[PDB]
């Protein structure tokens, strides 16, 4: 009953009946999906025992077309959470696939453990291995209708969060060895340098150099622990989790301004490319691609031996604006910085003119 | 309801940890973890 | 060095994978994964260590902890 | 704020094992039996409610809020109008 | 998946006698985005609005019996089997 | 090195980066959390998609612990006066900018949450007004970085 | 050693974190109370689930009772003025972000309990919002005991 | 040369309040007619992304102090003279203070534009121009911020 109401509910929406004793319908379809629909249609009117079939017409209006995704069972909780913000026009680029890892990805380096990352992930695969008996049962309250909604986005969530929790350690606070620990150096700071009188007394938490015999080589995957038993551990972990953070948000805006290409060169409006991706992509790369590779370039340079008076990356992302150069207190991080700098930044300007001044000639 | 259980599997590694890693202190406080709270892992089913 | 060991083994999943695919309606949604977190999972790795290679620090130990690594590394 | 957030999950997670767990764990005699029990008991209900309940719901939207602002800005323009086709999936059951 | 799907705003040309078969077999399909020819018209003079009431009571009366089995305790089956339309042949026979 | 009372200024920097933060995330967990509860009893559908403003609240909080643990950090006897007071200035730009930040999301939280039932095309607006509203505690946040390196 | 006058500084956040505190914790408790009895007169059903916004009011209370002993068990005469200031920045850290915590716990504990009167399916909302409100308590403790440690 | 010990507490009173009290005048200009956009929107939906004017014009009033609170942050040195510093705090209150007056300008007009544009679409093109002459207060107080962080 619940079915014949619904097929007398769209008979309503359907045809005037004026023209003919027949009804019409301007109804929206795939067009690659138009051999499946005329097969069931043909073989449809022979139940009621006609011997004419339905035809179907196709229409060539100006009215704007619904959009449509395939959806499987694994995207449809990736869709829907873009979808909340608003509908993709037509043919528009979903960002769909792409929400499918990064949005994980970019949970996983905020929240960032390896303990916490068994407990989401295995109350994920609880969710998925029982989902016919779970979804058997009617309906719930919000904790666990939400929760089941996204029962594929918290297992990318928690199978993410293990790896970036292997990152950087942290599995509930706690840390692994896996053929490392290679910075923690004791004996040739201590050897190398007066042990016993210091043990006690004078220094309580005494810094370890890297240049008598310390470290040698960078843990090959993840962070050593040696930070995690030390004592200045933030002010280690603040300078590289806040330059791998911008480090990760320039090449995602990069990855959606490139984008912006393919929504103009499949509309062929080539118009919209010489000022849209073009100036924009100049922009990013000269403020904000030049800032990313400033925090390589400082990474591999400078090193425990030498150079304790090392510049700083926030005054040196200041004079690119702040156009005052020439200072004792901050060197330049490399011979001829003051001439490629004042090039990336005059390009950047007048970006503005050549993307504002340039499109209204329509 | 069986959180028990899951405080089976983080004990018994927290246990083997401390097994690891003067080193007597951490046998001791290990040998007291794992042989008890996994003792004490009879819970209702 | 474990640069170069992890290059080419992340420059195997994401390169054969696009060659290594079935052909059902998931074969784009499959490339587009390996594709993603092949780039996602090595830049991750990789300003981890070269935020260590040629460090400028170091650790800060408490006391009785410093002869105390000594004994274990 | 993917910096932000993940200082403050790191710093949530030391503090809730070296306060809480710790008192069950720096204790000389009668530590693995009575008193761990009951204080990792205390501290399964605390790491779910408050290290796992909140700050995965926090990271949750603001993973996602970087995604709505930052990247569907650039090519993403979003009017849009959804396709709701007529099928009787609706009544599956109920 | 990058690109999206198109879509075509076909036309049909449904018969009377075949109004209720090809849409029947349309739903189970499931691909159609049937669009309101006319907005500008009340609930009634649908052409269809008489049965779609008589098919309101007979979901007012199967409401009734379901209430009615569940203070019962009879807790019924499902045996998940999807059955096909039924005819407006049917519908008289229904009702009795 | 630096006087003996330079040291106050800059842990007055790491408490008022914490207390007007945590101040602001409290006004607006709170004025938001009203409207959650007269907007429930019309429109239950709606309360995972509505404690968004909620959540955007509560990285105020957060945005004055990064500043309150840098601080700390810095913390040494004898440190300068100079660098004392940069700290302190650090603490009050993002401790009562993030006060400013919470106000925002207090009231448009609220106010939004009551008609976001009442209509659901708001929640596309509304969220896009709690972007502008949060990012006063935002660019609080890194005048507090650049006082803080020097 | 330090000067006379310099544990007047340490005691104050002694005191502070469990005074302030306090009248986060109180208001916690009164204002949500206020919301029971007008609750309980129509649904007697939910009273011992009712109150959990004046339990969490009272995790706000040991937030400042926890810094205010590890305060003074620091405490000793002859100490540096270095080492009070850093326990009266932790003292006011904790107590003045608990008045926070404790305010943020009052009003949406109050509103939340008014609300679920009339629908159940609130309950698990307000228990949603009192959790973003307890660590605002909570982002105070990890400032004030990296405060006190060093 | 060498200025004194306490010459830096002016200067950096002046890069605290430069952003404090600017975002305080952006959460007015928010707030205030962030309100008026959910009491609009109503019963007129398809205004909501033409009403967003009001918001981002006082965003515009934070980025008026988020400019000048670095311009004072880059300008500060151990034993700076007495002289300098009073010009960064004389330029940090005369952008904050003059931007709290132009945000709470903003969210007053843009609070009732957009209720009476609810009633008239005619006054949309009159409430951007009421709300431009109460966003220049915001860069009057940025242009004599800068001549003063310039000596
Ligand atoms: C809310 C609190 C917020 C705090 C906000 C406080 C805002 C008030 C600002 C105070 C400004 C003083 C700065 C100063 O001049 O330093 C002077 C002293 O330095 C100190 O000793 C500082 C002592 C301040 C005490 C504040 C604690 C109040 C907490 C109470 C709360 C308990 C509540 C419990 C219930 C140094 O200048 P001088 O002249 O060169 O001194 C030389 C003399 N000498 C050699 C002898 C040293």
């Amino acid at each position: 009953v619940r079915k014949m109401k619904a097929i007398y509910h769209t008979l309503n929406l359907c045809n005037i009946d004026v023209t003919q004793k027949c009804l019409i319908a301007e109804v929206w379809c795939p067009v690659t999906d138009l051999d499946s629909i005329q097969f069931a249609l043909r073989r449809g009117t022979e139940h009621s025992g006609s011997t004419v079939p339905s035809i179907l017409n196709r229409m060539q209006t100006n009215q704007t077309p619904p959009t449509y995704n395939k959806t499987n069972k694994f995207t449809y909780g990736f869709q829907n959470i873009v979808d909340a913000y608003g509908i993709g026009t037509y043919r528009e680029i979903n960002p769909a696939p792409y929400t499918i890892i990064t949005f994980p990805f970019l949970f996983a380096v905020m929240f960032g453990d390896l303990g916490h990352g068994i407990l989401m992930t295995l109350f994920a695969v609880w969710m998925v291995l029982r989902e016919s008996r779970i979804l058997s049962q009617k309906n719930e309250n919000e904790m666990f209708s939400t929760i089941f909604s996204g029962r594929y986005i918290i297992l990318l969530m928690g199978v993410f969060s293990i790896y970036t929790g292997l990152i950087y350690n942290d599995c509930f606070s706690k840390s692994l060895n896996i053929f490392g620990s290679s910075w923690s150096v004791r004996p040739m700071f201590d050897i190398y340098n007066w042990t016993e009188e210091t043990l006690r007394g004078n220094p309580v938490l005494q810094l370890n150099p890297a240049v008598t015999g310390v470290f040698g080589g960078p843990y090959p995957f993840g962070i050593d622990p040696i930070w995690n038993i030390a004592t200045n551990k933030l002010t280690f972990l603040n300078s590289f989790k806040m330059k791998m953070s911008v480090i990760l948000g320039i090449i995602h805006m990069l990855f959606g301004v490139s984008l912006s290409l393919f929504n103009h060169t499949y509309f062929k409006k080539p118009l919209n490319i010489y000022f849209g991706f073009i100036p924009e992509i100049i922009f990013m790369t000269s403020l904000f691609g030049y800032l990313v590779i400033l925090i390589f370039y400082k990474w591999t340079a400078y090193n425990a031996k030498t150079s304790e008076k090392a510049p700083s990356l926030l005054i040196h992302f200041i004079n690119m604006f702040l156009f005052s150069y020439g200072d004792s207190g901050n060197s330049m991080l490399y011979s001829g910085q003051k001439g490629i700098q004042c090039f990336l930044v005059v390009v950047a300007l007048l970006c503005v003119p050549w993307m504002l001044l340039f499109k209204p000639l329509v | 309801i069986v959180l028990s259980a899951w405080g089976v599997i983080m004990l018994i590694m927290l246990g083997i940890f401390f097994n690891v890693h003067q080193v007597s202190y951490n046998c001791f406080i290990a040998a007291s973890l794992y042989l008890l709270l996994g003792g004490f892992s009879f819970c209702q089913v | 060095l474990p640069v170069v060991i992890f290059t080419t083994f992340w420059g195997l999943i994401g390169i054969a994978g696009p060659w290594f695919v079935p052909k059902g309606p998931n074969r784009g949604v499959i490339i587009t994964m390996l594709v993603a977190t092949a780039v996602c999972c090595y830049l991750f790795w990789l300003i981890a260590i070269l935020a260590q290679l040629n460090p400028l620090f170091g650790p800060q130990l408490k006391n009785e902890t410093i002869w105390y690594v000594r004994f274990l590394w | 704020r993917l910096w932000a957030l993940s200082l403050a999950h790191a710093q949530l997670s030391e503090v809730l094992w070296t306060m809480v767990i710790h008192i069950g764990l720096k204790v000389k005699s009668l530590a693995g039996g009575l008193a761990l029990f009951f204080i990792f008991a205390a501290f399964a209900t605390l790491t779910v409610a408050i290290l796992l309940i909140m700050e995965g719901l926090s990271a949750f939207l603001h993973a996602l809020r970087l995604h709505w602002v930052e990247f569907q800005n650039k090519f993403y323009s979003g009017t849009g109008f959804k396709f709701l086709p007529f099928s009787f999936e609706h009544i599956r059951e109920g | 998946l990058f690109r999206s799907e198109e879509m075509t705003l076909a036309q049909l040309f449904l018969q009377s006698e075949a109004a209720y078969c090809c849409v029947s077999e349309l739903g189970e399909l499931g691909k159609v985005q049937f669009r309101d020819l006319n907005p500008d018209v009340n609930v009634f003079q649908r052409k269809f609005v008489n049965e779609v009431r008589r098919c309101e009571e007979m979901d007012r009366k199967l409401r009734f019996v379901e209430k009615e089995i569940r203070k019962a305790n009879i807790p019924i089956m499902d045996t998940g089997e999807n059955p096909e339309v039924p005819f407006p042949r049917d519908m008289i026979d229904l009702e009795a | 090195n630096g006087p003996e009372y330079a040291s106050f200024f800059a842990v007055m920097g790491a408490s008022a980066a914490m207390v007007f933060s945590a101040l602001g995330a409290a006004y607006g967990t709170a004025k938001s959390g009203t409207g959650i509860a007269a907007m429930s009893v019309m429109r239950p559908e709606m309360i995972m998609k509505s404690i968004i403003p909620v959540v955007m609240a509560g990285i105020i909080a957060i945005y004055g612990l990064v500043v309150a643990v840098l601080i700390a950090n810095s913390l040494n006897d004898g440190i300068s006066l100079y660098r004392s007071f940069l700290q302190l200035g650090a603490g009050l730009s993002v401790g009562l900018s993030g006060l400013a930040a919470g106000f925002a999301i207090g009231i448009v939280g609220d106010a939004g949450v009551r008609g976001t039932a009442q209509q659901p095309r708001l929640f596309v607006g509304m969220i896009l007004i709690l972007i502008f509203a949060e990012v006063l505690g935002l660019y609080g946040l890194i005048v507090a970085l650049i006082l803080s390196t020097k």
